[PDB]
Order: structure tokens, then C-alpha cells, then sequence
């Protein structure tokens, strides 16, 4: 007879047709993203939809082969992937329902419009203006405005369409033997099939809490001095008991706080690191800053960057005259294609990107060797948390020295030393809560933990007592905050930031160790230690056929994430914070509210 | 004495059906070979590479097909896989030589060089120099068919060269040679 295991048979020849279309679906959407015209645009959508196609009838085909009868490690996890059967199962007019949902979620987010009382015809979307509107003017009425009108003309739209897309994905996950959609989300991390690597769903919960509690002081004093900080910007409005008003974070929803650097500088005549003044005396081109950045990935080990990657990928920007996408990605294109779009403009943060992307694109020539399914991240946040520990070695003034941007007698005083370090805490930390609230606030709402009736309550609530950030109005339950954040009202699964935030710090951490560093981890880059090169690459040559715990203990030396590294990074400025809100009430009250004077 | 042709055949066949072509008594003027191209693989078992031209033998086999960069290194000896379990298998104690150069362009097209096959599913693995121009739809399990859909299959499969792919993922033409005497 044949073994059900067949499946074997059935995958390979899946993988041949799945690597031929999805090369055919990524060159289409790579010659969009470079060199958008009405045709090319035409021919990404064709071939997208015949991939997306492709992958439904090869998913009803896997459907023959139970996952009961098969025992590979490998050949299962890609029959999972096949018969996954997510968004499929659900009533036809049930998943588009959804789907023109998501459409018009995704619309109404892009295409947004708010504008002032005395203007109503000069309307800016949060893209144009609202954003830098919040990173720029620093105001408080100007920034209570744009925020509030943001959450009303949008959120109060967005409500509806988010109150059906919850309970809409809701039959859609448990139509895949879920519970709600928040364990579809969570089923990325699920392990299970493993002997001793037995990550569970609901396990991801209990870590995200059980990391979160000790991100809590770094960020409890984080927030401490930002609030001290911000009580010299906004002398008459913060009060300095209470949390932090939420439009006073550096930009719309409080993510990241790396708009608020310039009001908490820990020296502020001290300049930060910034080697675009001095990249421009050296003359770099586009190819340099990343023949640079390879020089970095063949110091530790890993290859060098393909052929058809220099004469493939448009790294000398779009060049005026057709239109590109300008997002720094990485692209797997198919069968050993690896290229990254990236408008390569000379700057510091470009260099720290394209030593980001490189990274990317290593991790991907890495598990290129596995089959098509399992190439992928191990989990959610292996590969952008891959992407930023390049980011973080190349930005270490010490690498910078060896690479002659900074002359060969710099020394950062410790005051740029805290400069930057909580220059990067602002966006590492003041997200980690942001993120775990955020998703959490999903988590209990997919399982209807948060009545509907209560939704904004369970939010504004959260972000009293998570986030540490009080609302500047009231909001009923006709808003949506949540659904105000770009991940929130297009089906993006937000705790991978959370995770993806452990992993980096926690491989920074290792590859230090692997890489003999003696100083501060934040001064800590892996370059020209290759040892710290096969230790990592014996987690980037694991796709998703291992498990992801499995991974990091290849990597880190740990089964499941941790958070020491991240405070270990910050422990230098958490000495720092700790010295400086001596007399700042550490911490927040979550009765305080800006109207409630 | 053909060595100026074989390698340089347009359309080389597929690995599956690979085209066999036999070498008489002639010049025997094959060091000329080294000045062809710069041969990606160009790897001497059973004879050495300096022992060429001053060794001779009786009769001699061109067999010429096209295969991807990754799997070069399957035409060995042993060494396991498609290209020598169901395509191409070499006698563990093979005397000849393995050539093989890449051909990105001169076989390779942008929208897909649907031309080139190799059989990926076969019952048996390939006994040494054994051809199995046969296409008759694999069984890929126990319910004996009549055509496509079920766990039957196609056997052969199509390579899909791109004008760009990685390098182990280019057209790579090899020309291995058969050495044999009576």
C-alpha cells in the first residue's frame, strides 16, 4: 500500500509548485515595488491571486493527509501549514463579509481625514501632517487636537466595522478548532509535538505577563523621568503623581517614544552619535553603505551576498523617474533570489537599515536550504528581531571605529553614553508596555472578555494601569482607540513586537557572550568575531522546521524568552533613572485624569 | 572524437531523458575541453585530470542533460537524491569525468524556461546508467488511478529557469563522459 505519510510525496511535489509560483507572486510584487505602473501593479495581482489560488487547492489536497498518522517533525509541521485552512472554512459570505470588513478598515485607516475648527477645508490624514504633527509640534492643544479628532472622525467609524471583524474572526478561528481569534494569533507560538518543547497558546500569555512584570521598574522609572520631563515642555499639564496624557507620547497612539527625545535628553548639549556629517567627507555612494554592511556578515561568518543580489536589487534608490516603494525590505524572491528595496539615502539611520535589511536577507539565504513552508521565521519575531540585533551591532560607537566615520580618538562620556542608550529605550521600552496592553486588550476581547459595552472602559483602564497613560478626554464606547493604530485595524498580529523585542536583546546578549564582550552590552557589536557567526547561524538555518523554543536555545541557550537581556541592556540608565527620579514619584496613579481638574 | 560539439548542443536534453552520445576511435583530442569554458564543476574520478590526454581508452559515452547549481553534486558516485535516484545514476565505480558549467542564459527565460524536466517521484531508484524515458503517472500512494488529482501523480517535473535564480538554482549543462572497455 502507501504509507499516509505520503504526504511526503504530496509535499515535494507541492514544494516545486509552491516554489516556482510564489518566485512568479515575489518577482511580480518586486517589479511593482520598484517600478509601479498601471501593468506592473496589473501583473502583481495576477499573480498573487493565482499563488493565493494555488495555495487554497494545494490546502484542500493536504486535507487528505491526517497530521494523527504523521510523525517527521518536519513533514507535519508542513501539512499544518497547508491544512491550516484559516479564512477558508468560513461561510462565503462570512469571510468576505470580513473581507470587505478588513477592505474598509484598511481604507478608512490610509484615507482619513482631520482638520481643525477654524480650517475646515485644510483636512490632513494621519499619514501627512497628523503624524508629524504629533512628532513635531510638541504642543499641548495642537497635540490634543489631531488626537481626539483622530479618534473620533476615524476610531467612531472604525468601531462598527471592528465590533463585526472581532466575532467574524471569531467563527473564523473556531471553525479551525480555536477558541477565539486571539488563539489563532497566539497558534504561531503553539510548539506542541515536541518532546520537552511544548510551547502552549495560552503559555504565550502567561510569559507576556510573566516578562512584563519585570519590564515594569525599567519602565515604571522610564516613565517616571519622561513625565519629570515633560512637566518643563508642559509645565501646567502633567501633573506629577499621575500618568502621562496620550497625546503628549511623540506621535498618535504612544508606540514608540522616540519623538520625545528631544524634550528628555539626559544631556542635552551633549550631540548624540550621527555619522552623516561624516559619511558625506568620505564621498559614500549607495553601493558602499552596504558593501560596508556585507563586510560586516563576512566578519562573523556568514556568506558573502549573492551576484544576483548587487545586479538585482535597486539599492541606488528608484532613481526619479519610475515609482518605488520605498520601505527598506528585504525580498526572498523564490529559487536563491534574495534582494532588498531600500531608498538608500547617506545617513546614519540608512546605514543602521541597511545593516537591518542585510540581516534580513542573511536570515533568509540561511533557511533557503529548508522546504518552502518552513521557510520562514521559527516564530513571529525571530526574523525582524534578527534584523535589529544587526541594526544594534552596526550602531555601537566601537563599530563605527574600525569603519573610519568617527575619527580614531572618540570616546562617548557617559553622558552620550545614557544619550543614546535612552535614546533607544524610548522606542524599545514605552512600546513593550504599549504592545503588551494592545494585545492583551485584544487577547481578552476576541474571547469576549471585554463586553462590548465595555471595550473602551478595559482600554482606557489598561492604559492607566499597563501603559501608565491616561486618556485627555473621556471616551465612550463609540470610539475604537485601538483600532486607530495601523496593526489594530488590519488584521496584524501585534504581540510579534513584544516577542520580537525579547529575542533581539536576548541574541544581542548571546552573541556578546559568543563574541567574548567585556564592556556594556549596549556597547557591545558582534563584528569579526565569527564564533558569535556559528551561533546564530545555527538558529538562521532554522526555519520553522524546528520549534521556535528549540531555536532560541540553539541561539540564546534558553527554551522560552526572556527579559533579563533587555534590562541587562538597560541597566547602565537604569542606575541612571533610578539617581535621577530620587525625588520624582516613581510610578503613576491611575485616578488622575486631565479633565478631572 | 566529439568533444567540440556535445558540450555546446543547444537544447541539451533534460536530466530525465538525458541524450547519450558514443565516442569511436578517433583524434582523441579531448584536452582541448579545458579551453571551452570555465567549468563550474569539473571533477575526474576514476582517471585524473593531467592523466587525460597520455591515457587511453576503447569507448567512450557523451552523456549531455541540464540540471540546477544545487544539484551539480548529485552526479557523483553515490551521493543520494532526484538527479541520482530517479534521473541520472552514477556507478559507484565510475572512471569517467563529471563536467558540468552553467548556462543561466543560454537556458534560462524571464517569464520561465518551462523546457528543462527532471522526475521527481519514481518507484524505484535508478540502477547505474539507467534511462527511464517512460511518463507514465506516478501512484504516489495505494489507490491505483487513472489520472491526476488524487495521490497519483505526474512523474516528471519542469525546472522553471529564470533568466535569474541562485546560482544552485541556475541551468547548468553537463556533458559527463562514459569511459568503458571491452
Amino acid at each position: 500500500s502507501t504509507i499516509e505519510e505520503q504526504a511526503k510525496t504530496f509535499l515535494d511535489k507541492f514544494n516545486h509548485e509552491a516554489e516556482d509560483l510564489f518566485y512568479q507572486s515575489s518577482l511580480a510584487s518586486w517589479n511593482y515595488n520598484t517600478n509601479i505602473t498601471e501593468e506592473n501593479v496589473q501583473n502583481m495581482n495576477n499573480a498573487g491571486d493565482k499563488w493565493s489560488a494555488f495555495l487554497k487547492e494545494q490546502s484542500t489536497l493536504a486535507q487528505m493527509y491526517p497530521l494523527q498518522e504523521i510523525q517527521n517533525l518536519t513533514v507535519k509541521l508542513q501539512l499544518q501549514a497547508l491544512q491550516q485552512n484559516g479564512s477558508s472554512v468560513l461561510s462565503e459570505d462570512k469571510s468576505k463579509r470580513l473581507n470587505t470588513i478588513l477592505n474598509t478598515m484598511s481604507t478608512i485607516y490610509s484615507t482619513g481625514k482631520v482638520c481643525n475648527p477654524d480650517n475646515p477645508q485644510e483636512c490632513l490624514l494621519l499619514e501627512p501632517g497628523l503624524n508629524e504633527i504629533m512628532a513635531n509640534s510638541l504642543d499641548y492643544n495642537e497635540r490634543l487636537w489631531a488626537w481626539e479628532s483622530w479618534r473620533s472622525e476615524v476610531g467612531k467609524q472604525l468601531r462598527p466595522l471592528y465590533e463585526e471583524y472581532v466575532v467574524l474572526k471569531n467563527e473564523m478561528a473556531r471553525a479551525n478548532h480555536y477558541e477565539d481569534y486571539g488563539d489563532y494569533w497566539r497558534g504561531d507560538y503553539e510548539v506542541n509535538g515536541v518532546d520537552g518543547y511544548d510551547y502552549s497558546r495560552g503559555q504565550l500569555i502567561e510569559d507576556v505577563e510573566h516578562t512584563f512584570e519585570e519590564i515594569k521598574p525599567l519602565y515604571e522609572h522610564l516613565h517616571a523621568y519622561v513625565r519629570a520631563k515633560l512637566m518643563n515642555a508642559y509645565p501646567s499639564y502633567i501633573s506629577p503623581i499621575g500618568c502621562l496624557p496620550a497625546h503628549l507620547l511623540g506621535d498618535m497612539w504612544g508606540r514608540f517614544w522616540t519623538n520625545l527625545y528631544s524634550l528628555t535628553v539626559p544631556f542635552g548639549q551633549k550631540p548624540n552619535i550621527d555619522v552623516t556629517d561624516a559619511m558625506v567627507d568620505q564621498a559614500w555612494d549607495a553601493q558602499r553603505i552596504f558593501k560596508e554592511a556585507e563586510k560586516f556578515f563576512v566578519s562573523v561568518g556568514l556568506p558573502n551576498m549573492t551576484q544576483g543580489f548587487w545586479e538585482n536589487s535597486m539599492l541606488t534608490d528608484p532613481g526619479n523617474v519610475q515609482k518605488a516603494v520605498c520601505h527598506p525590505t528585504a525580498w526572498d524572491l523564490g529559487k536563491g533570489d534574495f534582494r532588498i528595496l531600500m531608498c538608500t539615502k547617506v545617513t546614519m539611520d540608512d546605514f543602521l537599515t541597511a545593516h537591518h535589511e542585510m540581516g534580513h536577507i542573511q536570515y533568509d539565504m540561511a533557511y533557503a536550504a529548508q522546504p518552502f513552508l518552513l521557510r520562514n521565521g521559527a516564530n513571529e519575531g525571530f526574523h525582524e528581531a534578527v534584523g535589529e540585533i544587526m541594526s544594534l551591532s552596526a550602531a555601537t560607537p566601537k563599530h563605527l571605529k574600525s569603519i573610519g566615520l568617527l575619527s580614531p580618538d572618540f570616546q562617548e562620556d557617559n553622558e552620550t553614553e545614557i544619550n543614546f542608550l535612552l535614546k533607544q529605550a524610548l522606542t524599545i521600552v514605552g512600546t513593550l508596555p504599549f504592545t503588551y496592553m494592545l494585545e492583551k486588550w485584544r487577547w481578552m476581547v476576541f474571547k469576549g472578555e471585554i463586553p462590548k459595552d465595555q471595550w473602551m472602559k478595559k482600554w482606557w483602564e489598561m492604559k492607566r494601569e499597563i501603559v501608565g497613560v491616561v486618556e485627555p478626554v473621556p471616551h465612550d464606547e463609540t470610539y475604537c482607540d485601538p483600532a486607530s493604530l495601523f496593526h489594530v485595524s488590519n488584521d496584524y498580529s501585534f504581540i510579534r513586537y513584544y516577542t520580537r523585542t525579547l529575542y533581539q536583546f536576548q541574541f544581542q546578549e548571546a552573541l556578546c557572550q559568543a563574541a567574548k564582550h567585556e564592556g556594556p552590552l549596549h556597547k557591545c557589536d558582534i563584528s569579526n568575531s565569527t564564533e558569535a557567526g556559528q551561533k546564530l547561524f545555527n538558529m538562521l538555518r532554522l526555519g520553522k522546521s524546528e520549534p521556535w523554543t528549540l531555536a532560541l536555545e540553539n541561539v540564546v541557550g534558553a527554551k522560552n524568552m526572556n527579559v533579563r537581556p533587555l534590562l541587562n541592556y538597560f541597566e547602565p540608565l537604569f542606575t541612571w533613572l533610578k539617581d535621577q527620579n530620587k525625588n520624582s514619584f516613581v510610578g503613576w496613579s491611575t485616578d488622575w485624569s486631565p479633565y478631572a481638574d | 572524437c566529439p568533444f567540440h560539439e556535445v558540450f555546446n548542443a543547444t537544447r541539451f536534453a533534460s536530466v530525465y531523458a538525458w541524450n547519450r552520445t558514443r565516442i569511436s576511435n578517433c583524434v582523441a583530442d579531448y584536452s582541448v575541453l579545458y579551453n571551452f569554458a570555465p567549468f563550474f564543476a569539473f571533477k575526474c574520478y576514476g582517471v585524473s585530470p593531467t592523466k587525460l590526454n597520455d591515457l587511453c581508452f576503447t569507448n567512450v559515452y557523451a552523456d549531455s542533460f541540464v540540471i540546477k547549481g544545487n544539484e551539480v553534486s548529485q552526479i557523483a558516485p553515490g551521493q543520494t537524491g532526484n538527479i541520482a535516484d530517479y534521473n541520472y545514476k552514477l556507478p559507484d565505480d565510475f572512471t569517467g569525468c563529471v563536467i558540468a558549467w552553467n548556462s543561466n542564459k543560454l537556458d534560462s527565460k524571464h517569464s520561465g524556461n518551462y523546457d528543462y524536466w527532471y522526475r521527481s517521484f519514481r518507484k524505484s531508484k535508478l540502477k547505474p546508467f539507467e534511462r527511464d524515458i517512460s511518463t507514465e503517472i506516478y501512484q504516489a500512494g495505494n489507490k491505483p488511478c487513472k489520472g491526476k488529482g488524487p495521490n497519483c501523480y505526474f512523474p516528471l517535473q519542469s525546472y522553471g529557469f529564470r533568466p535569474t535564480y541562485g546560482v544552485g538554482h541556475q541551468p547548468y549543462r553537463v556533458v559527463v563522459l562514459s569511459f568503458e572497455l571491452l
